[PDB]
């Protein structure tokens, strides 16, 4: 069960990382949006 | 730009929730 | 002990992720600060 | 082998985090580049 | 700025690849 | 904005330190 517990923790951690990765893609679009507006 | 930053903030909050869940599983 | 070693590693990894997550919150404030200044 | 499997997964996860961390350093340079251009 | 955002996007794509690999190892 | 980017850079450096520590624990 201790092995299963670690596996469930690491699954959860990977989901957290994926949420940060998607936040990063939104921040690239935000910086792109600022750069677009000052170059309009 | 504000919509993109809102969506980023939402995803960072979901990441915090998931990290606390990971930590709680590890405690067991 | 190998199970305990993995657990300590994953605890450490989660702390690293949390540091990146907080860096992300500071980058949102930075992009907000740029967007505020060009809209002043 | 289940312990070895978790270890290989966590190694992989750590590499993913490091890729996000480096993406963060590039995004700091991007926001710096925008801030530099509006202050030129 | 565009080069920095390109490099960031490349690293986020490598992170996604590595997360899918991690998930596949866990399934085993 | 410069203070926010400084704090972000500090947190990214702490993350690198913690990842190297995680890797060192795994080696054991």
């Amino acid at each position: 069960q201790a092995i299963d517990n670690l596996r469930a923790s690491l699954e959860t951690t990977n989901q957290a990382i994926e949420a940060i990765r998607q936040a990063g893609q939104e921040m690239i679009l935000a910086v792109q949006g600022v750069q677009d507006y000052i170059n309009n | 730009v504000e919509e993109n930053l809102k969506k980023a903030e939402e995803k960072l909050k979901k990441a915090e929730e998931l990290l606390k869940k990971s930590e709680e599983i590890l405690k067991k």
